[PDB]
RNA sequence: CAAUGGUAGGAGAGCGUUCUAAGGGCGUUGAAGCAUGAUCGUAAGGACAUGUGGAGCGCUUAGAAGUGAGAAUGCCGGUGU
RNA sequence: AACUUGGGAGUCAGAACAUGGGUGAUAAGGUCCGUGUUCGAAAGGGAAACAGCCCAGACCACCAGCUAAGGUCCCAAAAUA
RNA sequence: CCGAUAGUGAACCAGUACCGUGAGGGAAAGGUGAAAAGCACCCCGGAAGGGGAGUGAAAUAGAACCUGAAACCGUGUGCUUACAAGUAGUCAGAGCCCGUUAAUGGGUGAUGGCGUGCCUUUUGUAGAAUGAACCGGCGAGUUACGAUUUGAUGCAAGGUUAA
């Protein structure tokens, strides 16, 4: 129950190809024209 | 004979065997004592006689 | 058209106009080597010579006897602290061909 | 052309601001605050003001308006850790390394 | 390994720990530790048989005066102490950079003149050593001195 | 006078570093790996230049294999009669006159048939 | 490095032929296909690149064996299951899925480099006269053997 | 003309590091270090050019040694998985 | 080549094959002797791979040539002699 | 003789942090510049930071401050790679980029041939025997006195001094 050898650089770094954050479910607002995200109410105008 | 230029008399003087000191010496490892017993041993071989 | 000659230990296909790497010869910078055993003179005129075709000979102008690059020699043998390095350059000589006989 | 704008010993481990780096590289400036002001992460607020600074020193220092710029390049990389203990069982200690992070970005108008 | 300060305790347990076995925090492989023969205090000094001493102080002499560099001057009188005056008397005598003077016993207004001329040393005719004469390139002996070094080196 | 080993460690280290350019992962920037690599591929090299010699000997015998049989007519009888004919010529350059000279290929191998 | 011709793709030409296996012999004919498809009947023939040709068995019904290996000569095959030894004579071969008979008879002569399975993809063996590669323009060929 | 695989091991020749003596030199018009390079010798290794660097350091001969590390579940410090 | 004298050693765990014997069970990759060889301390070719078997001792090149043991339909150089 | 893993345990408020009930044990930690000239103002930020301007020869000399290697972590990309069985090299070689300490040149490498790390210990180890995670530094036949032998050097029926 220990890593028998050593991880290579390789072997990390390719792991870690699918762990990453996605851009977010952003879309522009219609009142403000500012970004917010889809069906929340934009924070810096206050609309739908 | 200048001081600069100076020269020991032929075959008067040799440089001495450093032992343990890489494998092409001929004595690297073991520094010429074999292998074990007490003569591979600091202070050991046997007394004279 | 092409000729084949013997020279050092070896043999190589020549036609005039190329440059050429053999063994070491004796010869200066500039000078002209001319080789006295051809084996065979092909293409449009065939010679095959039985030891050698007698009479052709190759005529080449010597350039640039220099000293091949640096093969380094390492031999070891594990577990028995044993290893050797060695450095070694052949000598070699650019021969260019400008005629040929037959 | 360029503009600069860096922040230093950054109290979060560059493993995790890099996850939210990975996205702005490359994107317009109205895009790249747009990501940051709503990725729900740690590091967004911290970098969402090294780009304003970046798109601040522009506007100051060399007329570069905000308006066309987009991150030439945005990276990060490690600083100066903290060594700390944790007491574990059995009398045993063991580390935990609080790392830190040197944020960079730079927004370009693509000219030269 | 006995002089570095501290380094008596079995620094932990000798089987059980996972460590190599250890026996003083001042073994020459640790840092702070021992060293392992190195320098001792000595003297270097070694000795000649007497006759050789005698071949050396000739031979370092006749060398000298084969290629011309033993200037015999007579005296050198010399009333008070003034550098720029054995300087003089050095450049007139056409004496190399490096000139070994000697005089027949203690001269002192002779010495305290080329105490400072950067490259001459002066010295008595029992006082001759191989050293000084191989070093300089030219000598200049008083001949009450010449007679005193014939008489003494054989 | 103590002597402190710096500055002879790096220089020595660093030219197996550097001679190890290239090589997979890690074993082109740690000098433990790089070492033991150099040594493998110095021994590897000193009986390749050996193999060398022999591979492309049996690469020509492949070839004036082929080229025999467009004449019906088999390497080990081609060879014997040109031993027989007196017909001295390696087998790179009888490789490289069947690629080339089709017709002077023909004709000795005639003059090797005739030696039967 | 002084002189021997290499083949490169950009003079490399590749033909090709089909054998008739009408009344052959699986090994001779087997052993001799391989020849040709590794490509040492050519005098610019090179190790380490696919010279060679293309060669369509087309009746690879017809063949002969010599014995009686008809019920012999079962070949074997595993599903890496436990348990999972699978076998087969070669008369069973031979009338049903003949094609692959001699599919399997020649790639055994290869090697198993990666070379060695692009060029058992140059044949293609059928089971009856007629092959579906007229618009190839395959030459006759006879066996050497 | 002959010889040249080699372990315990014997013999010989050498390459390098610090310091000292002397001689002769190089250095803010840029030393030592550091990094790169496709250079030289049979090897230990030696140069050259270009960058960083901001003061010491080479060469010849000879002397002395805390003189050469890859392994000791080595020690110290960094950084991994 | 050999011997004599002197300086310096390492070695006192052997192994397998072939052959003559003991021991065991005309058992053992057993054990103890004798006599070769090899490995140890030996790379190279053959024996699929395989310290001890067969052939043969590597000073360093070469994209030259001849052979030993083993081989010559394909994998795989050579006789579908 | 040593130059900051050395030399004192201690170059620096060191027998001090610290540890132990106590005897006791016992560290780690020097270097901006010539001069503090130690960055007036402006810009983003709550601040830490930063970016200009200015000081300075130099500010990747800005106070954690001389030089700043390797392990390790990133950001670009020239060449490769998604039918393959790999002690990771060598040897043979196309294709594609580049151009030097100009020399029969540098980078990558489709595909073929050969090929089970190193040390220790052993009769024998790819060994699933042991040892090392990786980098760096430190880390083991020396010195004193005496004997013996060899080389060298005096001078020789004599040679040599010790305190
Ligand atoms: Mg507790
Ligand atoms: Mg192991
Ligand atoms: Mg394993
Ligand atoms: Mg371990």
């Amino acid at each position: 129950a220990v890593p028998k050898r050593r991880t290579s650089k390789t072997r990390k770094n390719k792991r870690r190809t699918h762990f990453k954050i996605s851009v977010p479910g952003m879309t522009e607002c219609p009142n403000c024209g500012e970004y917010k995200l889809s069906h929340r109410v934009c924070k810096n105008c206050g609309s739908y | 004979m200048k001081l600069h230029e100076l020269k020991p008399a032929e075959g008067s003087r040799k440089e001495r065997n450093r032992v343990g000191r890489g494998v092409a010496t001929g004595n690297g490892k073991t520094s010429g004592r074999g292998h074990k017993g007490q003569k591979a041993r600091s202070g050991g071989g046997v007394r004279p006689g | 058209m092409f000729a084949i000659i013997e020279t050092g230990g070896k043999q190589i296909k020549v036609e005039e106009g190329q440059e050429i790497f053999v063994e070491k010869l004796d010869v200066n910078e500039g000078d002209t080597f001319t080789f006295d055993k051809v084996l065979f003179v092909g293409g449009d005129s065939v010679k095959v010579g039985a030891p050698t075709v007698e009479g052709a000979t190759v005529t080449a102008t010597v350039n640039k006897q220099g000293r091949g690059k640096k093969i380094t020699v390492f031999t070891y043998k594990r577990r028995k602290n044993s290893k050797r390095k060695k450095g070694h350059r052949q000598p070699y000589t650019k021969l260019t061909i400008d005629k040929i006989n037959a | 052309m360029e503009a600069k704008a860096v922040a230093r010993t950054i109290r979060i481990a560059p493993r995790k601001v890099r996850l939210v780096l990975d996205l702005i590289r490359g994107k317009n400036a109205a895009e790249a605050i747009a990501i940051l002001k709503l990725t729900n992460k740690a590091s967004s607020p911290v970098i969402e003001k090294v780009l304003m600074s970046a798109l601040a020193n522009a506007e100051h220092n060399y007329d570069m308006n905000t308006d066309e710029l987009v991150v030439k390049e945005a990276y990060a990389n490690e600083g100066p850790t903290l060594k700390r203990f944790r007491p574990r069982a059995q009398g045993r200690a063991s580390a935990i390394n609080k790392r830190t992070s040197h944020i960079t970005i730079v927004v370009s108008d693509g000219k030269e | 390994r006995s002089a570095v300060s501290g380094g008596g305790r079995k620094p932990w347990k000798q089987k059980g720990t996972g460590r190599a076995r250890q026996g003083t925090i001042r073994a020459p492989q640790w840092r702070g530790g021992g060293i392992v023969f190195g320098p001792t205090p000595r003297s270097y000094a070694y000795k000649m048989p007497k006759k050789m001493r005698r071949l050396a102080l000739r031979s370092a002499l006749s060398f000298k005066a084969q290629e011309n560099g033993l200037t015999v001057v007579d005296a050198f009188n010399f009333e008070a102490p003034k550098t720029k005056e054995f300087k003089n008397v050095l450049s007139t005598l056409e004496q190399p950079k490096k000139v070994l003077v000697v005089t027949e016993n203690e001269d002192v207004n002779v010495e305290l003149s080329a105490r400072n001329i950067p490259g001459v040393q002066v010295t008595t005719a029992q006082g001759l050593n191989v050293l000084d004469i191989t070093n300089a390139d030219s000598l200049v002996i008083t001949e009450a001195a010449a007679k005193k070094v014939e008489e003494v080196l054989g | 006078p103590r002597v402190k080993g710096g500055t002879v460690t790096r220089a020595r280290r660093k030219k197996t570093i550097k001679l190890a350019k290239g090589y997979f992962g890690s074993k082109h920037t740690l000098y433990k790996v790089a070492k033991q690599q150099v040594m493998k591929s110095g021994q590897y090299a000193f009986r390749d230049r050996r193999q060398r010699k022999r591979d492309f000997r049996k690469l020509w015998i492949t070839r004036i294999n082929a080229a025999a049989r467009q004449h019906e007519m088999s390497y080990s009888r081609l060879m014997n009669g040109l031993k027989k004919a007196g017909i001295d010529i390696n087998r790179k350059m009888l490789s490289e006159i069947a690629i080339s000279d089709e017709k002077a290929f023909a004709q000795l191998v005639t003059k090797a048939k005739d030696a039967l | 490095m002084r002189q021997t011709f290499m083949a490169n793709e950009s003079n490399i030409e590749r033909k090709w032929y089909v054998i008739d296996a009408e009344g052959q012999t699986l090994g001779r004919l087997s052993s001799e296909v391989a020849s040709i498809l590794r490509g040492k009947n050519k005098v610019t023939y090179t190790p380490h690149v696919d010279t060679g040709d293309y060669v369509i068995v087309i009746n690879a019904s017809k063949i002969e064996f010599t014995g009686n290996k008809e019920t012999d000569k079962v070949y074997y095959r595993h599903s890496n299951h436990p348990g999972g030894i699978k076998s087969i004579t070669a008369g069973e071969l031979r009338r049903t899925n003949p094609e692959r008979l001699i599919e399997n008879s020649i790639k055994g002569m290869l090697p198993s480099t990666r070379l060695g399975e692009k060029q058992g993809k140059k044949l293609f063996v059928y089971g009856g006269a007629e092959h579906p590669h007229a618009a190839q323009q395959p030459e006759n060929y006879e066996l050497r053997g």
